RNA sequence: AUCGCUUCUCGGCCUUUUGGCUAAGAUCAAGUGUAGUAUCUGUUCUUAUCAGUUUAAUAUCUGAUGUCCUCUCGAGGAC
């Protein structure tokens, strides 16, 4: 997995190099590739991603969408503004709290 | 060997039988674990010299090929005066590596 | 400031002496130990003067000295027990005029320690083993042999370690080609260590004990013990085998006591006193040195008492058991 | 509550308090029945000012020997035996230095000079 | 517990093979008693403290030797209790 | 190696230093010092 | 036993302060309790030397002591408050003059003899700033016209440059 | 509790401080020792060395030394003389300018004999210019913060320094004796300080230090104190066997 | 390499080619290796500097070691300390010329820079004492005892047994008097951790040289019931 | 002198922030086992005596929380 220490070194690298030079950023870290550095930045570390709690507008959206386009989370996600992994876990969450 | 705290010496009374080294172990001291200025020869307990135990590495236990010595530092602090310095127990590391291998290949 | 140390007059006081055929001829010579100096003297039989053939600095304390002669051999080697951690066997080369080191066997650490052998050094009369012993807790026994080339070869040590036992004296009992035997005086401070009043401080008494090799089985067994009436300070071997009985004389304070194992009873004879002397009457009397003169005819022990009075001792014996002890004033 | 006041003007943690052993009250009587918190402060207190005074008032110098003594009767008694000690090891010529007169009998130098200038010796 | 009695083990071993050592629970009595006994065995080894003593009193070296070895069984009083 | 002159901690890597500054210890000590400085405000 | 180190030189450390106190007497504490931000000494300092007469002769000696060149004041812990003086003695010293006139006020100027550069002897004139104008009143009234060291004194509140 | 019986045995600190011959030695916890009379007697033996300060401290030892920053080790003078320092500085800066390419290139094509240092200067530095440092006498254990103690017990006014005289406006160097500190004027004026009856002033209570001049211009030693008869006020302001080592190399 | 034969032989040949060429260049490329990170290579370069110094005399390579101890890394400072440990054990009796050059480095390291700094300066002191035994270089060793001794209350296995080794080297080179003057006050301490350590040290002074101590023990008075004073040693004659 | 303007000049230290193109020009970063320590991150202790355990001492841990009625650890009272 990723540790606070890698994460902060990534944040600093990206903030110096920019978001298209993943190969030198991957050279800066040990046990990390450019594929993985990129995935981490665009999944969790990007300050555009929001980690708050769901407005119930957002949750009525999530439910309506996840019924209209079933199993299509990378397509659902941008229509509501969080990553596909967050949408998906929180959706299962509402489902089991409702079950 | 000053490196592995888990091992133990025969510690019983000396003899006249010189001590012998395996080729892995060749050249070092038996307590100080040095590599230099060897001064006096090793003498081993008769029990730990009896039978199959003749002509082996004091340390390794394999086929002895050369005579074991004591460094000048052991000789000056008189750590050569304690009787048979044969390690009488195998340790964790021998069987440990052996099992890791025998699982590997 | 750097100094350099030279000696001008070697030491001249004598601590131990042994006598034997250290040259190989039929001449008898004396090896004395000055403090840390070993020297070999020879008394000339004609003039009556003593010549000092040789003097060596041994750079150690000499704590004991024995001469010993292999069985069937014609020389005497010198076993030496010092404050080092070894026992050393020396043989004199009369041609080059020097002692040469036959053997040297290590068993412990250096210095006048308390559980490290070196203080007492007994030998066995037929010449098959030596025993070296500390003042407490340790005794080793070395075995001695000839090889093919009839050179001295020495075994590994046996052991007799026993805890909480002082040792007052050790000597080799004379037996003919049985298992060698050694006769330790002893004591056991183990209880006076644990007696909050002082009871066991008194009424703890020595026990003479015989240790016995087992050359067939190669270990040393503590064969006999038995307490002694009062505290005695040393032990004289009684020439055994064919000649004489065997056993030990024990020289305790105001007494001298033959003693042997088997059914042999014990014997005692007070030490004679000087008629009408002025010494504070409580002080006791002991023997300080002794010497066995034994020729093909008889044997007799010269003993000396604190005042310097020599006495001659003989043992009137039936075939086996000695029946009486016969002291006779000799000189002072 | 009454926690110690921290370097940030705040009360320090209860566990830090427990560790430093501040709850423990040490009475310095010589200090006017003062009370200290913490063995650290208590030990410093013997060179701290208020004890310096207390001992000045007592008439016994705040020296090493009386540190960790708190009861005044004890300080006094100890000061007495210490007076005796230093008195022993000191050298008073007046009392020992023994002087023989011209009449060959001994006085100490005190009486020697006394009856010396007193017209006689 | 663990460390307590395991070093109690190692020290029992040390002592029992070496009379005279100590541990955290060694009393004044046994300290000074081993210290006396060693002193005696060394007056006897050293050929010249034996002279010094035999000359300082007026005995012979054999009697002095005998006296030391007599004292060596309770040199400092009876045990603590 | 590195030290935080404020929280008085030691760090093996610079990654460790940065992770420090983003942590409870560093933040609360920083808040205390901000407060303390506010206290320190004045012909 | 307490002494005020005023004019304590900006960099003259507790080492110099207590090394001077020790060279004079039983220096048991010197302290510059200072500006809790800039760290530099407070221009006021508290030094305890156990003996009262030690502190006394210490203050007597440490007047005009030139720590970092500037006279450091050691004592008990500029509106124009100066007296000019005529008919001064050329045998006078400034430390001795501060010791003499200072009882009406401490020396907020070291007593400067208005003497030429050509020869170096006094012209009978001097000037020194006391503590207060009331101090100038007292000093110059108890020293006005009276018999000074060699020439009867004549001192009045300062004529300024 | 038998523990509390052992506690009933535990003297009070004043009990101890009373019985023992030296009470200073007794510390607080000394009471808690299973042998307090022994313990104090052993603390009062000559030449022995007291336990290290930090056995009670809750922080470990130089783990507490932690906070501040430290200057790099400082080479001995006899090793500075040989100039190895600037040599290795030059190479460090060159190699920090180097990049990975040139590093491998010199790994494969070395610049042999680029720079050198001569022997006989190393040999003089070790066998002919060595010196004994200042060592510590028996029993001066080290503790955290020992090296940030200026010094103390230096009761002597004669001991002057360089920073001292500099920020006094007085000279250091060979003319230190002929250099009077600001204290000698009021010393001659009102005696030495009255804790130091036994201090002698250079130029005021003692003779002029050699080649120094009594006088009142810049750089002199004043008008020496004497009475109205001609007797000096303190000391003498005007200055009224076979110690060979025994066995020593020529 | 994973095999110890190869590394031993490699270190030896660093020695040989230092004998062919001068020492300087091989020694410079060897201080650079102390800049790596895996320990086995750095411990093997530490033995290679010792060998270079012992073949071509130590006065050639010491100034460069002592200077390399001034660069700000952990691993190179421990590299030069471990290198001195090996070097003093190798040169043996010729330590007596460099002991004074070295000591100001060791006291500097024994005032912490790390646990491992103190552990490795303690090993240096052990081998340096065993080498300079008998030549009167004893005030240096006592001065270093003052710095090694406070590390007696440690708990890391390796730091505590490095300090023990140092104290027994210094026992043979400083003698048992000094060591007993250091052990005395803590044998009967109030605490018990300090009694544990002090009795371990005292046992190791006792076991070796238990006879030299007869002359050294302190005078302990006799109480009411037993007699603790040795009077034979006060007979005058 | 002031206001408006024009032009020139001096200044701050500011401001400004980089070699064009192409198939982002192309490609790509190989350790481990055994014992042990340290450092960060994270997490956590108002409660009251008193007894005991333990400790160098804290702590820890274990334990109940003057007598009587009642109102609600609290309250009045005869004691
Ligand atoms: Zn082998
Ligand atoms: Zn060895
Ligand atoms: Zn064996």
């Amino acid at each position: 997995v990723w540790r606070n220490t890698e994460d902060e070194i990534l944040k600093a690298a990206v903030m110096k190099y920019g978001k298209n030079q993943w190969s030198r950023i991957a050279s800066l870290l040990h046990r990390k590739s450019a594929k993985q550095c990129k995935a981490r930045w665009y999944e969790w570390l990007d300050p555009s991603i929001k980690k708050t709690e769901w407005s119930r507008e957002e949750e009525e959206k999530l439910l309506h969408l996840a019924k209209l386009m079933p199993t299509q989370w990378r397509t659902i996600a941008p229509i509501i503004g969080r990553t596909a992994a967050q949408c998906l876990e929180h959706y299962e969450f509402l489902l089991d709290k409702a079950a | 060997a000053k490196h592995h705290p888990d091992l133990i010496f025969c510690r019983k009374q000396a003899g006249v039988a010189i001590g012998r080294l395996c080729e892995k172990c060749d050249g070092k001291c038996v307590i100080c674990d040095s590599y230099v200025r060897p001064c006096t020869l090793v003498r081993i307990c008769d029990e730990c010299n009896y039978g199959s135990y003749q002509g082996r590495c004091v340390i390794c236990g394999g086929p002895g090929v050369s005579d074991a010595y004591y460094c000048k530092e052991c000789t000056i602090q008189e750590k050569d005066r304690d009787g048979c310095p044969k390690i009488v127990n195998l340790g964790s590391s021998k069987t440990d590596l052996f099992y890791e291998r025998k699982k590997y290949g | 400031m750097f100094l350099y140390n030279l000696t001008l007059q070697r030491a001249t006081g004598i601590s131990f002496a042994i006598h034997g055929n250290f040259s190989g001829t039929k001449q008898q010579e004396i090896v004395v130990s000055r403090g840390k100096i070993l020297e070999l003297l020879r008394p000339d039989p004609n003039t009556g003067k003593v010549h000092t053939l040789l003097t060596v600095e041994v750079f150690g304390v000499i704590r004991s000295l024995m001469a010993f002669r292999l069985t069937g051999g014609t020389k005497d080697y010198i076993v030496v027990g010092s404050d080092s951690g070894r026992i050393v066997i020396l043989e004199y080369q009369p041609s080059k005029n020097m002692f040469e080191k036959i053997h040297q066997e290590t068993f412990g650490k250096s210095g006048c320690r308390r559980i490290v052998p070196g203080q007492f050094l007994a030998v066995d009369p037929k010449g098959r083993a030596v025993m070296i012993s500390a003042i407490e807790k340790q005794k080793l026994v070395y075995i001695l042999n000839r090889d093919a080339a009839a050179r001295l070869t020495i075994s590994s040590p046996l052991e007799a370690h026993k805890a909480n036992t002082l040792v007052y004296h050790v000597v080799g009992v004379d037996v003919g080609f049985e298992n060698p035997m050694f006769a330790c005086l002893e004591m056991d401070y183990e209880e006076a260590d644990n007696d909050p009043t002082g009871e066991a401080a008194a009424n703890t008494q020595q026990t003479l004990t015989f240790y016995e090799l087992d050359l067939g089985l190669n270990h040393v067994v503590r064969k006999y013990s038995e307490p002694l009436e009062e505290h005695g300070n040393f032990l004289i071997t009684v020439p055994g085998g064919s000649d004489g009985p065997s056993g030990v004389l024990i020289c305790s304070e105001n007494y001298i006591t033959y003693k042997n194992f088997g059914d042999q009873p014990d014997i005692r004879c007070p030490i004679p006193r000087r008629r009408n002397d002025l010494d504070d009457p409580e002080r006791g009397m002991i023997f300080v040195c002794s010497a066995t003169h034994k020729t093909k005819s008889m044997f007799f022990f010269l003993a000396q008492t604190e005042q310097g009075d020599i006495f001659k001792i003989t043992l009137e014996t039936d075939e086996d058991m000695v029946t009486e002890i016969r002291l006779k004033y000799f000189d002072t | 509550k009454n926690l110690p006041l921290g370097w940030d003007g705040k009360p320090i943690p209860y566990w830090l308090y427990k560790l430093h052993g501040l709850n423990i009250n040490y009475n310095c009587e010589i200090c006017g029945n003062y009370t200290y918190r913490g063995p650290k402060a208590f030990q410093r207190h013997f060179a701290e000012w208020r004890h310096a005074h207390g001992m000045r008032c007592l008439g016994i110098p705040n020296t090493a020997h009386f540190a960790n003594v708190t009861q005044i009767e004890d300080a006094v008694s100890l000061w007495a035996k210490l007076k005796l000690q230093k008195a022993s090891e000191r050298w008073q010529p007046d009392t020992e230095e023994e002087y023989e007169d011209s009449s060959g009998n001994v006085v100490n130098k005190k009486t020697y000079e006394d009856l010396k200038r007193q017209g006689l010796l | 517990m663990t460390d307590r009695y395991t070093i109690h083990s190692q020290l029992e071993h040390l002592q029992s093979k070496y009379i005279g050592t100590g541990h955290a629970d060694t009393t004044k009595w046994e300290w000074l008693v081993n210290q006396h006994r060693d002193s005696y065995c060394s007056y006897m080894g050293h050929f010249d403290l034996l002279n010094y003593f035999a000359i300082a009193e007026n005995e012979s070296k054999a009697r002095v030797r005998f006296n030391l070895m007599e004292k060596m069984l309770q040199p400092c009083g009876p045990p603590a209790d | 190696s590195y030290e935080c002159k404020l929280c008085l901690t030691l760090h093996n890597n610079e990654g460790s230093y940065l992770a420090h500054t983003q942590g409870k210890k560093h933040q609360t000590n920083l808040a205390r010092r901000a407060a303390k400085e506010a206290k320190e405000a004045p012909v | 036993a307490t002494v005020y180190v005023g004019g304590l030189d900006e960099k003259v450390s507790e080492p110099l302060l207590w090394e001077l106190f020790l060279q004079a007497g039983p220096v048991v504490n010197t302290h510059m309790p200072k500006d809790r931000v800039t760290g530099q000494h407070q221009g006021y300092g508290f030094v305890e030397f156990l003996s009262e007469e030690d502190a006394d002769y210490a203050i007597k000696i440490m007047n005009m002591i030139k720590l970092y060149g500037k006279p450091i004041r050691v004592n008990k812990a500029d509106v124009g408050a100066n007296i000019f003086i005529g008919n001064l003695d050329p045998e006078i010293d400034e430390k001795l003059l501060y010791d003499t006139f200072s009882a009406f006020g401490v020396i907020l100027q070291t007593p400067k003899i208005m003497r030429d550069p050509d020869t170096g002897n006094s012209k009978g004139y001097a000037f020194i700033n006391f503590a207060s104008f009331d101090a100038s009143d007292a000093a110059i009234e108890a020293m006005n016209g009276q018999y000074l060291c060699n020439r009867p004194i004549t001192v009045s509140y300062a004529f300024k440059k | 509790s038998k523990k509390k019986l052992r506690r009933m045995n535990r003297f009070t600190v004043a009990e101890l401080k009373q019985l023992v011959a030296r009470p200073d030695v007794v510390e607080m916890h000394d009471v808690t020792a299973q042998d307090p009379k022994l313990l104090v007697h052993l603390k009062a033996t000559r030449n022995s060395v007291p336990v290290p300060r930090h056995w009670c401290f809750k922080r470990k030892y130089l783990q507490g030394k932690r906070g501040i920053e430290k200057p790099p080790f400082e080479l001995p003078d006899f090793i500075k003389r040989t100039g190895i320092q600037e040599m290795r500085e030059a190479l460090q800066e060159k190699e920090e300018q180097k990049t990975m390419k040139s590093k491998m290139r010199e790994k494969v094509r070395p610049k042999m004999g680029k720079i050198d240092i001569d022997y006989q200067k190393l040999h003089d530095a070790f066998f002919k210019w060595q010196t004994k440092p200042k060592l510590t006498i028996h029993g001066d254990l080290y503790y955290e913060g020992k090296e940030f103690e200026t010094r103390l017990k230096e009761k002597k006014p004669g001991d002057l320094s360089d920073e001292l005289r500099i920020s006094l406006g007085m000279p250091v160097g060979p003319n230190a004796h002929k250099v009077p500190p600001p204290w000698l004027i009021a010393m001659q004026r009102y005696g030495p300080p009255p804790s130091y009856p036994n201090l002698k002033i250079p130029g005021l209570n003692s003779p002029i230090p050699e080649s120094c001049s009594f006088g009142y211009h810049a750089g002199g030693w004043g008008k020496p104190p004497v009475d109205e008869t001609g007797k000096p006020l303190y000391g003498d302001v005007f200055g009224t066997i076979d110690r060979t080592p025994w066995g020593e190399l020529e | 390499a994973h095999k110890k034969a190869i590394r031993r032989a490699t270190v030896n040949t660093f020695g040989y080619i230092a004998k062919a060429i001068g020492p300087h260049d091989v020694l410079a490329t060897l201080l650079n290796n102390l800049k790596v990170q895996e320990r086995q290579n750095r411990v093997c370069t530490t033995v290679a500097i010792a060998i270079v110094a012992e073949t071509c005399s130590p006065f050639t390579v010491l100034p460069a070691l002592m200077n390399e101890y001034r660069v700000p890394e952990l691993n190179v400072q421990n590299g030069v300390l471990k290198s001195l440990s090996f070097l003093f054990e190798y040169i043996g009796e010729m330590g007596k010329d460099y002991i004074y050059a070295v000591t100001p480095l060791l006291e500097d390291a024994l005032m912490d820079r790390d646990l491992v700094h103190r552990q490795t300066a303690s090993a240096v002191v052990q081998h340096m004492s065993l080498g300079v035994y008998g030549f009167g270089c004893e005030d240096s060793l006592n001065h270093l005892l003052n710095y090694v001794w406070p590390n007696v209350f440690e708990t890391s296995p390796h730091v505590i047994q490095a300090v023990m080794g140092a104290l027994e080297g210094l026992r043979v080179a400083i003698g048992p008097c000094r060591m007993l003057q250091y052990c005395l006050q803590g044998l009967f301490h109030p605490a018990r951790k300090v009694r544990d350590v002090y009795w371990k040290i005292y046992n190791s002074i006792y076991i070796g040289s238990q006879d030299a101590l007869i002359a050294h023990y302190p005078r302990i008075y006799n109480d009411d019931k037993n007699t603790y004073i040795r009077y034979e040693l006060d007979y005058i004659l």
